[PDB]
RNA sequence: AUGAUGAGGUUAAUAGGUUCGAGGUGGAAGCAUGGUGACAUGUGGAGCUGACGAAUACUAAUCGAUCGAAGACUUAAU
RNA sequence: UGAGUAGCGAAAGACGGGUGAGAAUCCCGUCCACCGAUUGACUAAGGUUUCCAGAGGAAGGCUCGUCCGCUCUGGGUUAGU
RNA sequence: ACCGAUAGUGAACAGUACCGUGAGGGAAAGGUGAAAAGCACCCCGGAAGGGGAGUGAAAUAGAACCUGAAACCGUGUGCU
RNA sequence: UUAAGUUAUUAAGGGCGCACGGUGGAUGCCUUGGCACUAGAAGCCGAUGAAGGACGUUACUAACGACGAUAUGCUUUGGG
């Protein structure tokens, strides 16, 4: 595994607030290393969210953080919900992936390899 | 820790003969619009 | 004919922007164009800017057709430096020269 | 590190300024010099 | 170090994921029972598992572009 | 010339949305992290408009900059105790 | 039968910028054209800069504005 | 066809010569300022408040000059 440039306790959390912001928007833009991280640590999370029973929904809890999204129609819930109730509602049937990536171009600031992945 | 004599000028363009830069990859949009980067995604003047 | 356009005072030092200006001249103005969105040094927009000028010039100065046009020329000549200073240690300074550049294209059809 | 020079108001208009150099013989020849020069600012 | 070297590029097991294993840890959560209680027992060699092994095209290795020869003369055998 | 070399001055950031010719670096929001006999809150020396609003992006800012203790225009300090 | 902008007053535009707690020390910086007639208007560009056009005897006289050496930096090439 | 032999062709980049540009401000030409002297006057003011300065004064005001709440000036006598 890669170590992005950070250390042992803060490549933890920066690791998991990227996973939650990923379930919240389906969507998101970022560099080329980091996106190839966070590829198996979202996947490992839906697994979780297949299998459904009360340890499983213990142990996504470990990692996700906690964040409430303005649902439409004026509804709430937080984003462990959202996971349970959506995500593994589309993937009751295939059997991995769940993510893809796509490439763009560098930054201008560095010559960063921006990145976007997102959620099938 | 010093140079001991100074550089003449054809010592300095021998050096730099490696000091280069490279054309990029450059495949095309085929759908609409003009040239994107190799393996990436024609997002902007482009549709592939 | 042949086309030019110059711009002048431009702040980035000379020996930056040479490298990304040799790898224009002497090609055609649509792969040049295609060449300077994507390589990504900070010059590159700034003779992007200049080659759409002179690509301007000769449609409508001189009545040339675009679709045809070559680069003969691309250079870039040394401006006046601004000279600054910075603190080093023990109560030294150090001289710092900001650069400057001239860039001229020059665009053409081949033919008299 | 502590450096000299720790400025003081009431100090500096005491010990210069234009009334110690004129309560003094040798400090209206420093006037004196400093008109024969032109000096914008005396004391 | 970079670069080079080697394994692969959909007529595909290169990497990731998924499934099954090895090995490591050492008996999960929840529920029930006993006990005043701290706690113990059962469900159950349980559950969790980075780099290791095998299988599986679910995701991505797309479309494309560039370089690259056209067998000189003399003489002797044939 | 040395040379596109040394250096860029202690430290945790991520994402979304917006504005703009142009955004890692500006504004808003959520999460995360640091201090907390102090990176908190008052008052003196000292400095003298650096304060506020609007506009700006040549130089300054060790990068960028749509921002600024920078530039321009205009404003702002009220005592019988 | 003195100098002509590194000269001649330190000073042709200053005992000022600036340095110093203070007495005190102390610079750099001249020249469009006869006349401002100082580039209407079009085009590229966010602008800056530029190409045309036009003024003028002359704009490689366009305000960083007389002439414009050398070091130094570049682009093309004939012989190697 | 085979053997033996000789000689070519490349320029990633470099060198010499030539042509065209840029930076930079020498040289030439010039003077708004200075240096040294001659001749003739005159040399030092002040409690009737000096020398030298600070604040202000213009329709629009930053500095220099001039001026002082009669303030970017007032009266008179003579020139023009
Ligand atoms: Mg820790
Ligand atoms: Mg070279
Ligand atoms: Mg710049
Ligand atoms: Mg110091
Ligand atoms: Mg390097
Ligand atoms: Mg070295
Ligand atoms: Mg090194
Ligand atoms: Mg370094
Ligand atoms: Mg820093
Ligand atoms: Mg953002
Ligand atoms: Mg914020
Ligand atoms: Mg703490
Ligand atoms: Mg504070
Ligand atoms: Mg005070
Ligand atoms: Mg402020
Ligand atoms: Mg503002
Ligand atoms: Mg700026
Ligand atoms: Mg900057
Ligand atoms: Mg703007
Ligand atoms: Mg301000
Ligand atoms: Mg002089
Ligand atoms: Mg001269
Ligand atoms: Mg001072
Ligand atoms: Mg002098
Ligand atoms: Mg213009
Ligand atoms: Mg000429
Ligand atoms: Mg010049
Ligand atoms: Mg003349
Ligand atoms: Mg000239
Ligand atoms: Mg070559
Ligand atoms: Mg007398
Ligand atoms: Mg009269």
């Amino acid at each position: 595994y890669r170590k992005l440039g950070r250390t042992s306790d803060q490549r933890k959390a920066m690791l998991r607030d990227l996973a939650t912001s990923l379930i919240i928007s389906e969507r998101i833009e970022t560099t080329e290393a980091r996106a190839k991280e966070v590829r198996s640590v979202v996947e490992k999370l839906i697994t979780l969210g297949k299998k459904g029973d009360l340890a499983s929904r213990r142990n996504a809890a470990k990692t996700l953080r906690n964040v409430e999204i303005l649902n439409e129609d004026e509804t709430t819930q937080t984003a462990l919900q959202k996971l349970f109730g959506e995500i593994a509602e589309r993937y009751t049937e295939r059997q991995g992936g769940y993510t893809r990536i796509l490439k763009q171009g560098p930054r201008r600031g560095d010559g960063a390899e921006s990145v976007i992945i997102e959620l099938v | 820790a010093v140079p001991k004599r100074r550089t003449s000028k054809t010592r300095k363009n021998k050096r730099r003969t490696h000091f280069k830069i490279s054309v990029p990859g450059m495949t095309e949009c085929p759908n609409c619009g003009e040239y994107k980067l190799s393996h990436r995604v024609c997002k902007n003047c482009g549709s592939y | 004919m042949e086309a030019k356009a110059v711009a002048r005072t431009i702040r980035i030092a000379p020996r930056k922007v040479r490298l990304v200006l040799d790898l224009i001249r002497g090609k055609n103005a649509a792969e040049a164009i295609a060449i300077l969105k994507l390589t990504n040094k900070a010059s590159s927009p700034v003779i992007e800017k200049v080659l759409m000028s002179a690509l301007a010039n000769a449609e409508h100065n001189y009545d040339m057709n675009t679709d045809e046009l070559v680069v003969k020329e691309a250079y870039a000549n040394e401006g006046p430096t601004l000279k600054r200073f910075r603190p080093r240690a023990q109560g030294r300074a150090s001289a710092i020269n900001k650069r400057t550049s001239h860039i001229t294209i020059v665009v053409s059809d081949g033919k008299e | 590190v502590k450096r000299t020079y720790q400025p003081n108001k009431r100090k500096h208009s005491k010990v210069h300024g234009f009334r110690k150099r004129m309560s003094t013989k040798n400090g209206r020849k420093v006037l004196a010099r400093r008109r024969r020069k032109g000096r914008k600012v005396l004391s």
